RNA sequence: GAGGCGGGUCCAGCCGCGAAAGCGUGGCCUAGCGAACCCCUGUGCCUCCCCGGUGGGGGCCAGGGAUGACAGAAAAGCUACC
RNA sequence: CCGUACGGCUAACCCGCGGAAGCGGGGACAGCGGUAGGUGGGCAGUUUGGCUGGGGCGGCACACCCUCGAAAAGGUAUCGAG
RNA sequence: GUGAUCGGGUAGGCGGGCGUGCCGAUGGGGCGGAAGCCGGGCCGUGAGGUCCGGUGGACCCGUCGGUAUUGCGGAUCCUGCC
RNA sequence: CGGAGUAGGGGGGCGGUGUAAGCCGUCACCCGAGAGGGGAACAACCCAGACCGGGGUUAAGGCCCCAAAGUGCCGGCUAAGU
RNA sequence: GGGUGAAAGGCCAAUCGAGGCCGGCGAUAGCUGGUUCCCGCCGAAUUAUCCCCCAGGAUAGCCCGGCCGGAGGUAGGCAGUG
RNA sequence: CCCGGUGGCAACUAAGCCGCCUGGUGGAUGGCUCGGCUCGGGGCGCCGACGAAGGGCGUGGCAAGCUGCGAUAAGCCCCGGCGAGGCGCAGGCAGCCGUCGAACCGGGGAUGCCCGAAUGGGACCUCCCGCGGCUUGCCGCACUCCCAGUCGGGAGGGGGAACGCGGGGAAUUGAAACAUCUUAGUACCCGCAGGAAAAGAAAGCAAAAGCGAUGCCGUUAGUAGGGGCGACCGAAAGCGGCACAGGGCAAACUGAACCCCGGGCCGAAAGGUUCGGGGGAUGUGGUGUUGUAGGGCCCGCGGAGGAGCCCUGGGGGCGAAGCCGAAGUCCGCUGGAACGCGGCGCCGGAGAGGGUGAAAGCCCCGUAGGCGUAAGCCCCCGAGCUCCUGCGGUGUCCCUGAGUACCGUCGGUCGGAUAUCCGGCGGGAAGCUGGGAGGCAUCGGCUCCCAACCCUAAAUACGUCCCGAGACCGAUAGCGAACUAGUACCGUGAGGGAAAGCUGAAAAGCACCCCGGGAGGGGGGUGAAAAGAGCCUGAAACCAGGCGGCGAUAGGAGGGUGCGGCCCGAAAGGGUUGACCCUCCCCGAAGGAAACACGGGCGACCGUGGAGUACGAGGGGAGGUGACCGGGGUUGCACCGUCCGUCUUGGAUCACGGGGCAGGGAGUUCACCCGAGCGGCGAGGUUAAGGGGGUCAACCCCGAAGCCGCAGGGAAACCGACAGGUCCGCAGCCCGUAGGGCGAGGGACGGGGUGUGAAAGCGCCCGGAGUCGCUCGGGUGAGACCCGAAGCCGGUCGAUCUAGCCCGG
């Protein structure tokens, strides 16, 4: 596509190549420490950019539990059930039983239904749990849960 | 960093059709389009299904100077005209009623481009 | 442009003086002190690798312990061989 | 039960004289291994600040409050004045 | 078309052009004399391009698109010659 | 949103200090980063802010010779080359 | 970091207040020197706070380029409120 | 034609200055390349007491260096191939070998001095000195060890670029100082192997489900975690793939039923059988090898160990040096020579590459593609021959690895944190009614396993060698080395280390004459051309001569502007199809006269009219003339002008760098992050490693493991949202004639999720746009645009100088 020259070309012939006086453009120096020098904790050149733009970057906060512990469990949106109703049908999720309709747990397998979006249709739903607005917008449409 | 605009000369080629209509007809909204399409790349026009059914009621036209894109429903009949369309915004907006055209075919179905809709 | 420090205007709670309206978040106003990390105390909760107990450990909130070179290294000299 | 201190013994270990068998002397000490404290420029690595009518000694007006300097809004420096 | 309300410039930012070696394509030249070298003309703000004559004796150029050990007056610069 | 350079300034005017030269601040016209015309030459004093080729009029200042243009006009002073 | 020294820090293959060769090694420096073609458009700064900071750096101020947005803004003056 | 005296000239002078030409000096540029660099491929991958690598000395008819060889010495013998010349780099004089099959190629033998592990014993000089025994000619005689045994049979030592295993272990540096840390288990040192090595068959991983030896690739991830919690450091399981493979001891029970060496026999042999010896009851052989299990013993019913090995036989296949392999030298011109130009034909499963007197499908090698093959190797049919043998279960019967597991303490190491591994010291078990692990210790449950003994392919790493290829270099480049290069040369020594390519198609490499002591000069010759070995082209600086201009009264960094003199010309610039010059007519911007008539003023001067006339940059026309102009070299006159680069407030400075010329010479690459210019798909986007196909590094297809996004808040437990309710209003649309309405994007309200909190409030978030690429700008780390330290640390060399001491003079 847009394929342009690099600048070294244009700057041949301008004796300093961009960085002003020629003592300007040394080492260590010249950039007031190497990488993380200065930020604080003993030396404070560098305390100010610290202080705007980096907070939070020294100390410590909290502590973690072991991944061995960690579940973390998967979700499911109602405008998402809407809007996967033809595909979950054409596959197993979505079913009939011998009065009505009927959606299932077991797609990936799914802990909880949060309640974002909104329903258009009548279901049976199944979930290990169900939150108070999605139940109550199942009602509104003409549903009702079963928990597992 | 220079501003050079599409690379597609097919567009360019749109831009200046568009340009010489308003011209010619008189009117002011294809010199705007021309100018949206004009804009550059990274912050060019997308617009979802359901932007279309939020703003639009029941037999209305829309001109789209860029992508449309599948995501939400159409509950009525609308004719989008669009630079590209998704395979699934096509689809959805054949079902419910509605056509799915390009800005020649709509310069030319509406010279003047009376009740159309800008929507960006 | 700013961490920490200082001051101002208020909302609620529980209280004081006052007959009441009102005033009160120290000293008529402007000086009297201090990061990260670590530790001690108070307080009630979260947590420690398959599960459950016990001792012990980690975390969140508040107060305190110091860097006067006071936005904070733990630190004595000679060179006339240089 | 275990200890401490002392006294003695010889068979471990050490010293000497000897081709070696042994002999004589010391002796459960010393030496060897492991751990704990002290002393320790004998040997190493380092530190030993800044402002400053050059530097040094001097002095910390090296963090703060008030008046002047300060030019009738704001802002304004000197090893400037009190 | 407008410019009485555009026309200096260090550090520095931005835009367009000239030149060099190799690749994919395309158009071409060369023992009726290629590259290179010496001397002269014309065009071009210019970086530069091209023609004439001479010397030479075997390869070279234009355009589109890519790639790079890609442009020197200076470093008490390096190698060689004077 | 992104890319910088700049942390030694000076002339001139104002203020404090100092015997003074100077030191420390302040204004923001100029030099720095600014050609051309003048002051004998002059960073910042005067006129004046610069694409190229031509024709004219003025500015600062100047008109005895060096040197373009007045041995210019009227009234008065100086005798010290002042 | 050893020798040797009638002691001078003298001598150890033109090398000694710690030899010479090769290696770590293209060690590191806030200090010194250098950095290669053309034309156009714009065009600064040396001052405030912090740093074992004062020949260095960071956050702001002063330049450039691009985008968004959609009607007021303001370097001068007059009259007024303070 | 006489003289004498003048003012401008003339014109010729020397050194010197500028420029052009011809030569000298020098070796750039260009073109060329039997040499380098990089990537692929897996071809090939250890040598040595049967005396290596490395070194020294010799060896050719004339032979100095390199190369080759070893007193048989640029080579000796044999078997096959090829098919006539050959005698190394290396273009000579003399000769020899070869058709009785050479040179060359493949295979196999012989000879093979001295030193060197160096080994009969010694080395201040790669040379010396001995023992035996057999007959000068011959074999044997080192050290350490095994089997032995007074005889003998065996093993080891040294070498190897990179890759491999095991130990010992710095400082520079960064942290803008520095001590924990970092540099770093790095550089360097010691030991030990191979063509690969190491690892390897759960006393494991996990967690309500399960997996199933090791090693490698991609992710997991800059994550868990370590850390003056600073700078920085830093995994694994799991998931997707490549490749696959499992076997044996100790013991319980048995108790010589066993192994090795030599000789006598049989055999192709696998291996049998005999005498004589060495081992072994301190156990040779048989058995047997695992989880609440396996094995042994004990009862018993069954008795397919038969898979391997030897090759008289046998077929096939791989596998050579090596073979075959199409089609114009057709006719004219140019030229020294066609591979050129023009014309006329042909082959093609072959128009890849190269060579030949210029640019060649058809002249030659080759190429596409067909061929054959001895040894050597694989496959199987047959040939002769071997050592123990299953299944089902009962049992108060036996067994299953000790300074080990485990605790405490010290040192090192690790991401391993109260929870990594290694070692030392002090303690120290159970042992099948048994033992271990599950991230502080311990108690109880549940889950998974059986240590302290041994072997093991394939998938992987490397390239001192070979093969192929290339947006790599093209002789100051590229490896240091295109070549008699790790050579010449320097240093006591460790050690350091160059320069140097090209005649021509063919030597046809200058016969003959004059001069010169000679090197040589001059005439003549070869050749298309001197291109003459001081050899392709042959630049600049520098030097000599010739030509032109200036040149001894003269002042500025060597130049700029304008006006002149002397000289020269190509025609690429122009011009008789009209150069230059002379005169007249028309239009004419801004600007703008004088003479002259009157007047004002003491005056220098002014006003009025002349007159906006005459002029005036320039824009057009008409006639006279008949040949230069533009340019270039040098130079005169007048006006102007204190060099270049650099820091610096400030440079002509008595501030720094600056004799001349040519060639070389400085913002690169990777990883991560922030942005942009474009492009593809789009609530989804994208493949990595790898695999399959093909005309085989290009091309086409598969492969979502993972990563980002689609829902956030919170230290954590945990909880878990507007796919549009109201208004203002830019573009735009509609009605109209200003005004009036609708209004995406944008903005403001309102409402929701979560943390905090008694709550109210406040923070963060909520009404669908991201993801993958290419290029550019920037930040951070790495040598990080380029050059420059004093010094710090490791291992080695040196007392022929000099200091000290001993022995002999």
């Amino acid at each position: 596509m847009i394929r342009r020259r690099k600048k070294v070309r244009k700057l041949r012939g301008s004796h300093t190549h961009g960085w002003g006086c020629k003592k300007k453009h040394r080492g260590g120096g010249s950039k007031g420490g190497r990488g993380m020098a200065g930020t604080g904790k003993r030396k404070d050149q560098k305390w100010t950019w610290t202080i705007k733009y980096a907070p939070d970057r020294l100390g410590k906060r909290g502590f973690h539990r072991p991944k061995a512990v960690q579940y973390i469990p998967k979700v499911i949106n109602l405008n998402d059930i809407d809007e996967n109703f033809e595909l979950f049908k054409d596959a197993g999720i979505i079913y009939e039983e011998d009065g009505k309709l009927v959606f299932d747990a077991t797609a990936l397998g799914v802990d909880k239904i949060l309640g974002t979006g909104k329903l258009t249709r009548a279901l049976v739903v199944k979930a290990y749990y169900v939150t108070p607005k999605a139940e109550e917008k199942i009602k509104a449409a003409g549903g009702e849960v079963l928990l597992a | 960093v220079k501003r050079t605009g599409p690379t597609d000369i097919n567009l360019r080629r749109l831009i200046r059709t568009l340009r010489k209509k308003s011209n010619e007809e008189g009117v002011k909204i294809w010199k705007d389009i021309a100018w949206r399409l004009e804009r550059p790349r990274r912050q060019r026009a997308e617009v979802n299904i359901s932007k279309i059914n939020r703003y639009t009621k029941e037999g209305d036209v829309v001109i789209v100077p860029g992508s449309v894109l599948g995501a939400g429903r159409l509950e009525h009949k609308v004719v989008v005209a669009a630079w590209k369309f998704s395979e699934a915004a096509r689809r959805k907006i054949i079902e419910a009623g509605g056509e799915a055209i390009s800005i020649e075919e709509l310069m030319e179905r509406n010279p003047k481009g009376s009740g159309v809709i800008i929507m960006e």
